[PDB]
RNA sequence: UUGACAUUAUUGUCAGGUGGGGAGUAAAGUUACCACAGGGAUAACUGGCUUGUGGCAGUCAAGCGUUCAUAGCGACAUUGCUCGGCUCUUCCUAUCAUACCGAAGCAGAAUUCGGUAA
């Protein structure tokens, strides 16, 4: 069975699925840079995702990297007081990008 | 004028004032054009051809037939192959998985080049995180006697148990320890190897956490830790090797120079084998050092390596 | 996992013609709009081959392959091979010449037959002694004229149209192994005005 | 760390006698480096004799791995053979299978061995006997239980299995 | 091109430009689909609309870019004449 | 199994490490990591569907909040980066052309947008 939800896959993709025998994730549904806004200073910094941490609804989805509404993700601060984690707010299956708010 | 360049490092690179000041004093503007201008190269792609499974002359053919540009480094060993241009995956080639070669840096070679492992003897260890260097221990050995492997991290042992069995070393007692209480565990009479438990941590092209997040408190306790690890290394034996990946003095040639006085059983022999520049005497209001000439040095711009220091010791009684 | 279906009909031509691309160091690639000739010139020629592509379309560069992307018939692009390939002379010279087909077929074959002579004059200028010249050419009224000028400017001229072609298309891949490299070249010969001079009536 | 019982060695030697034949006598009798094997936390480790003799000082929590790991004892009481055994196994192989240079990476991702590779295999192979997969250079790739005999696998349609994949060296990417 | 440029397609003031391109995708494409159709026809419907609006804006933008004279490639008199009458940096911005 | 000491390789002591191997006071928890066989529970009904302007966070902010802006919701804007194809009949307009108009630096020609229009 294939997933029709937007996911993030880490850079060790080439032979990663030990426990994901036939869990097809197409390359079109892979969004790498979340459109993250900063709460304390109303500026939006379009930064790459590093790690998918805690997706509610499913603990399968945490191990697949699914980016449904409420997922806490890790944000790369290479471009740069800052908080390393952000919680997503949109449903990227419906709209274009992934929209997250820092914690 | 100095403060102009200190404004042209902490703003140009986005760098810490604490490190920019402590790595410019008694260093030339020419040397400032060597070290600081070399943190964009980011580790030239060398390789460590495992001598156990295959000789190098039988591995030059293997990658070239798949279209890999290869050329040996200067004088040291034919083992080190510089990769220039390859399209075949740089970790997923069947020969990686076989254990014919491990992907290393050029700085990963030399602390074990300086050490000379012989037949039937035991080698002890304290902090070898990936296990790339313990490969060079148990290949010159040709799988005889004992080889200890150690690091103080339960998460990082997975790289060791991956690389040892990957490259086929057979003689590895890979075990997690606290490195300080090590002579009380066993204390094997034959030689030991120590490398880089460091706060100075040279070449920022690898880790840019050094660029921003290094204060004085790291330089207080981590040089103290690696200082005590020497005091356990000299209580194991027998040719001690202690090295680090840092150009700052508070890591090498202040830590080794402590343990030189602290035991009369310590002799510093000619460390490296091929090339590597001469060591200093005065370290900004520091002691007399005519004995510390042989502990070699390497720069990121004089040669295409990553700046580090080696110190090889001998014990008598 | 190549770029186009034009990739599978030179790797097929090498096996039939003694793996000539295996031994070859430098290659001048013509008319390659996809990289279906430089990819297979990378997997056949030895490492650091230094192969040069010329095509009318401007498109991307490929790793390990230098490719200039401009005109074929001008003197300035001839000064871009003069810009590079003066010190080294090409071992082989490839030709995937193909027009934008769909106009009468009479002209769709004659602008091809015209294009191969201009590719020849870029080849006769920049080829090593006893090399080769592989060419896509349409079977037409003026094919027998091209095979003759090939016959008197090369050693052995052999036509193919290998398997893994369309089978319906009127393609020929003709190879011309062995190159004369004369000091006296006939100027009236190589020009297309005298080449397609039609045979008199019976 | 502990020494094996009488039955616990027999369970290991039978599984090793599935791939290596009766040439398991090469593995224990050497006299120079006799190569005894021990286990830590229910997982056997193959080493030189003295290198395990001096490592009896390491604590059980402090220990991680020891030389060459063969495989672990299952909770039910069987013996698995992990990929790390191959460096010891392929040097003393009995039934050996090669593959295509083209059909190498399918095997290296976890798929089985298809019939689409025809040449010179081993002979006298039983249907359900352990085979060892080689890839020019005779590079060992992994284990395998054979699908059919040598006779049956020659007159077959190229998309049928000849050797069921058990463990491959692609596990070194995890 | 040469001496003068009267022949330029007009420039919509970015609010009306939206009202041209978006209305054309509403009028020229099919607009009615049930939820009860096959998923393949639903996909192909909305794909056709995203792409058609894509070509819409691109067509209008290409008309502007090709229409206006390439200031530094025309002629030294005209390169400087347009630089005097209009802020050349802003004309290129 | 390592060090120290003595015998001055061999042997002793002490000290350091392991030690359900023996003496004394086995197997079990877990599982949405879950892979195969079995038992349950339904899936897949225009409840006028469908079309052109995204989403997330903030800035305003008509009012309503049980009084009411400091129990909270809040439209248009705005600011953040980014299975295909051959042939015919009839119908629809969401019209490409033909007909007539309106706006447009629309000198003329040519054109762009828009309206009526099948």
């Amino acid at each position: 069975r294939m997933i029709t939800k937007h996911t993030f896959v880490g850079e060790g993709f080439t032979r990663r699925p030990v426990k994901m025998e036939r869990i097809i994730r197409p390359s079109a549904l892979r969004q790498k840079k979340a459109n993250v806004t900063h709460p304390e200073l109303g500026v939006t910094v379009f930064l790459p995702i590093l790690a998918v941490k805690k997706n509610p609804q499913s603990p399968m989805y945490t191990q697949l990297g699914v980016l449904t509404k409420g997922t806490i993700i890790e944000v790369n601060v290479s471009e740069l007081v800052w908080g390393k984690y952000a919680q997503v707010t949109n449903e990227p299956d419906r709209d274009g990008c992934v929209n997250a708010v820092l914690l | 004028y100095v403060d102009r360049l200190l404004k042209d490092i902490c703003e140009y690179f986005g760098y810490t004032p604490f490190l920019a000041e402590k790595l410019f004093n008694l260093f030339s503007p020419a040397e400032a054009m060597e070290f600081f201008e070399a943190n964009e190269i980011a580790r030239p792609i060398t390789i460590r051809t495992n001598t156990l499974k295959t000789r190098r002359r039988d591995l030059a053919q293997t990658l070239v037939n798949r279209g890999v540009n290869l050329q040996p480094i200067g004088s040291w060993t034919k083992v080190g192959l510089q990769i220039f241009d390859s399209q075949v995956p740089i970790g997923a080639t069947p020969e990686y998985l076989a254990g014919h070669y491990i992907l290393q840096a050029a700085s990963s070679f030399l602390p074990v080049i300086a050490l000379d492992p012989h037949e039937n003897e035991r080698i002890l260890d304290m902090a070898a995180a990936p296990g790339g260097k313990t490969t060079y221990i148990s290949a010159m050995m040709k799988n005889t006697g004992c080889v200890f492997a150690n690091d103080a991290n339960k998460s990082r042992t997975k790289s060791l148990i991956a690389n040892i069995h990957r490259l086929g070393c057979t003689n590895t007692i890979v075990c997690n320890y606290d490195a300080r209480e090590f002579p009380k565990v066993i204390g094997g009479f034959d030689r030991i190897l120590l490398d880089a438990p460091c706060s100075g941590t040279g070449v920022i092209g690898k880790d840019q956490s050094v660029k921003v997040s290094r204060t004085e408190k790291d330089f207080i306790q981590i040089p103290h830790l690696q200082k005590q690890l020497l005091l356990s290394a000299i209580d194991s034996v027998g040719v001690i090797v202690y090295s680090t990946c840092s150009v700052a003095v508070e890591e090498d040639e202040a830590v080794i120079d402590y343990a030189l006085r602290k035991r009369p059983n310590v002799k510093l022999v000619d460390t490296g084998l091929a090339i590597g520049k001469e060591a200093f005497t005065s370290y900004r209001g520091k002691k007399f050092h005519p004995s510390v000439k042989l502990a070699r040095r390497y720069y990121p711009h004089t040669y295409n390596v990553d700046g580090f220091f080696v110190a090889k010791f001998q014990k008598i009684g | 996992g190549y770029r186009a279906r034009s990739s599978f009909k030179i790797i097929q031509i090498n096996e039939k013609y003694g793996h000539f691309l295996e031994k070859s160091k430098v290659v001048i690639d013509l008319c390659a709009a996809p990289g279906s000739w430089c990819q297979v010139a990378s997997k056949l020629c030895p490492v650091n081959s230094l192969i040069i592509g010329v095509d009318i379309v401007p498109m991307k560069p490929m790793p390990n392959v230098i490719t200039f992307q401009s005109d074929i018939t001008t003197e300035d692009c001839r000064s871009k091979l003069r810009g590079y390939m003066k010190t080294w002379k090409a071992d082989t010279v490839l030709h995937d010449g193909a027009p934008n087909v769909g106009l009468g077929w009479v002209q769709d074959a004659f602008t091809q037959s015209q294009l191969t002579l201009q590719a020849l004059k870029l080849a006769v200028e920049n080829l090593v002694v006893n090399g080769t010249f592989v060419t896509k050419i349409f079977r037409s009224k003026d094919y027998n004229k091209l095979i003759w000028v090939f016959q008197q400017l090369f050693e052995k001229v052999e036509a193919t149209k290998p398997p893994a072609s369309r089978n319906v298309s009127a393609e020929i891949f003709v190879v011309c192994k062995g190159f004369k490299a004369p000091k006296r070249l006939d100027p009236r010969l190589l020009d297309p005005k005298e080449v397609f001079e039609e045979l008199p009536d019976g | 760390m502990r020494q094996l019982t009488e039955e616990e060695t027999k369970v290991v030697f039978e599984k090793l006698a599935g791939y290596i034949g009766r040439n398991i006598s090469f593995l224990v009798d050497n006299k120079e480096l006799p190569h005894v094997f021990r286990l830590q936390k229910d997982r056997v480790y193959y080493v030189p004799d003295h290198v395990a003799k001096l490592a009896t000082s390491v604590a059980r929590p402090n220990l991680m791995s020891l030389g060459i790991c063969l495989g672990k004892f299952t909770k039910t009481g069987k013996f698995r053979l992990h990929i790390t055994s191959l460096t010891v196994l392929a040097k003393h192989a009995k039934y050996k299978i090669w593959i295509k240079p083209n059909g190498e990476m399918p095997f290296l991702y976890g798929n089985h061995v298809l019939k689409a590779h025809v040449g010179k295999m081993s002979d006298d192979i039983p249907e359900h006997a352990g085979v060892i997969v080689f890839a020019m250079n005779d590079v060992p790739l992994g284990f395998g239980v054979s699908a059919k005999s040598t006779s049956e696998s020659r007159n077959m349609q190229p998309t049928g299995i000849v050797a069921f994949r058990q463990a491959d060296i692609g596990e070194y990417l995890r | 091109m040469q001496l003068s440029w009267k022949d330029i397609p007009t420039v919509a003031p970015a609010n009306d430009l939206l009202d041209i391109v978006l209305n054309r995708t509403q009028r020229k494409t099919p607009t009615v689909i049930r939820p009860g159709f096959k998923i393949t026809r639903i996909r192909a419907f909305y794909m056709r609309k995203v792409k058609y609006t894509g070509e819409g804006f691109v067509e209008k933008f290409e008309d502007i870019l090709k229409g206006f004279p390439n200031i530094n490639d025309v002629h030294p008199f005209h390169r400087d004449l347009m630089d005097t009458l209009y802020e050349k940096n802003h004309y290129k911005i």
